[PDB]
């Protein structure tokens, strides 16, 4: 807006929860959740689309 | 699967406060209260809307008492197995507070109730006022997150998505087409006396389930002894099937429940899912409104959407 925004407050990224997580994680050893989230990990965005599985927390930062 | 046993729910709670009737006619005690409790609650809930963080958590107090007085069931009300009105089956947990088979029909009635005014507020008022989806959606996370009120380590929560399923289907990966019969059942055009409502009517539906639905499944547990009932991934999943969808197979409905979803929630959408959130954000309101076809008004409030989150949030989505 102008100048650089900061949208993060706390200090550091939140405590580690499963309720963001796919509810079973044995989806995540599976070849197309691994390509669904491979761009994300990669470019940093979505390109074939939205995944389907929510990211494990591991795979995503709050420094921004 | 998911579909087939909401459906189910759906008509054993129809067949529910059917025989809670019936029960009256031959329970005294019963009769004497359930009108009162029913309406007690069904009152609570509609003064959320209109009412602050003091007032609407009194509301809440009142809601879990009359709760708390059906679970305990001195109205004698029949037993009923829960399993009926949860999508998995569940076996005892060990430290569960209830393991029982079998719940009081009055208390399964009653949060059928509850969950019945829940969705007529976010209909009724969130429809014209998506803020006031959020003190509405409050309250149905802490009263099914009550450790009094789940049922072996669960919440019922089940009888509230059956309902949502219902009005609001394009949240569970439902399509179809507003210009044919079937198309508009498949998206949960609404029926007023046998005829369809009007199309301004049908999307100010829309609005408020939206809302609701993020209301209800964008809530913070995390500095709460309770568990969250209806946690986040279920946003991600629900917002992913509407955005993921072909381009020949997208309509308004689609686009002004995915506005109602984002708008006023993506401060929570990054909490929960930090630069995740960024990229499916991207996708919902840059990626989704392009590749629409019919470039419509709704699918134009997408993009405006976009446009006012980097003018005023200052968050670049592009
Ligand atoms: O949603 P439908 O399948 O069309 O069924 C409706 C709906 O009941 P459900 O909660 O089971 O969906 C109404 O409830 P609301 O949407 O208004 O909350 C209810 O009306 P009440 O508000 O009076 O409970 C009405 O029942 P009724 O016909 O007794 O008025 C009932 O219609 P059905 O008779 O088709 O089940
Ligand atoms: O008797 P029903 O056919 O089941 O209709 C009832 C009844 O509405 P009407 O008598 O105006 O047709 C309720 O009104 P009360 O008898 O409780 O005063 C009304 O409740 P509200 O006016 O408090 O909204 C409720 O609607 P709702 O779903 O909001 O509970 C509505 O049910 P349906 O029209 O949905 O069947
Ligand atoms: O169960 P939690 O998610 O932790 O909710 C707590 C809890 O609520 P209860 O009164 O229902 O138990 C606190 O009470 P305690 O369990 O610690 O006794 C209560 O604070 P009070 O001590 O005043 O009852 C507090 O409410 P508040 O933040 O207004 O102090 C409320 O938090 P939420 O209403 O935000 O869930
Ligand atoms: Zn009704």
């Amino acid at each position: 807006d102008g100048t650089l925004v900061r949208i993060w407050m706390p200090d550091g990224a939140p405590a580690y929860t499963a309720d963001t997580e796919a509810e079973d994680p044995k989806v995540y050893e599976d070849e197309g959740v691994k390509r669904q989230w491979q761009s994300f990990l990669e470019k940093g965005r979505f390109e074939g689309g939205m995944p389907e599985v929510p990211p494990r927390r591991e795979w995503c930062v709050w420094d921004f | 699967g998911p579909h087939m046993r909401y459906v189910e729910i759906h008509r054993n709670l129809k067949g529910l406060r059917k025989y809670m009737a019936e029960q009256a006619k031959t329970n005294l005690k019963l009769k004497q209260r359930m009108g009162d409790m029913r309406r007690e609650i069904r009152k609570s809930v509609g003064q959320l809307t209109t009412g602050g963080m003091a007032a609407n958590k009194d509301k809440q107090q009142k809601i879990k008492s009359i709760l708390t007085e059906a679970l305990s069931n001195q109205v004698e009300s029949a037993l009923v197995d829960p399993n009926n009105f949860v999508v998995e089956p569940r076996k005892p947990v060990e430290g569960a507070t209830n393991n029982d088979p079998l719940l009081p029909s009055i208390f399964v009635y009653l949060i059928n109730i509850f969950a019945k005014a829940a969705i007529s507020q976010f209909i009724n008022e969130a429809g014209a006022r998506p803020e006031t989806a959020d003190p509405v959606g409050i309250c149905v996370a802490a009263i099914l997150s009550e450790p009094d009120f789940l049922w072996r380590g669960a919440s019922l929560i089940d009888i509230l998505i059956a309902k949502f399923r219902i009005v609001c289907p394009v949240l569970f990966g439902y399509r179809g087409s507003e210009k044919t019969e079937q198309g508009r059942q498949r998206l949960g055009w609404w029926k007023e006396s046998g005829q369809w409502i009007s199309e301004q009517q049908h999307m100010d539906r829309m609005t408020g389930l939206g809302a609701g639905f993020a209301a209800i499944s964008l809530r913070k547990f995390a500095l709460s002894k309770k568990q969250n009932p209806y946690p986040p991934r279920f946003y991600w999943m629900a917002m992913a099937k509407i955005v993921n969808t072909p381009p020949a197979e997208i309509s308004n409905t689609q686009c002004v429940v995915l506005k109602a979803m984002v708008q006023n929630y993506e401060a929570k959408f990054i909490e929960f899912y930090g630069s995740a959130a960024i990229a499916a954000l991207r996708t919902a309101l840059i990626d989704f409104p392009a590749r629409a076809p019919h470039k419509s008004a709704a699918v134009n409030s997408l993009e405006v959407l976009a446009q006012m989150l980097k003018r005023d949030t200052g968050l670049d989505l592009g």
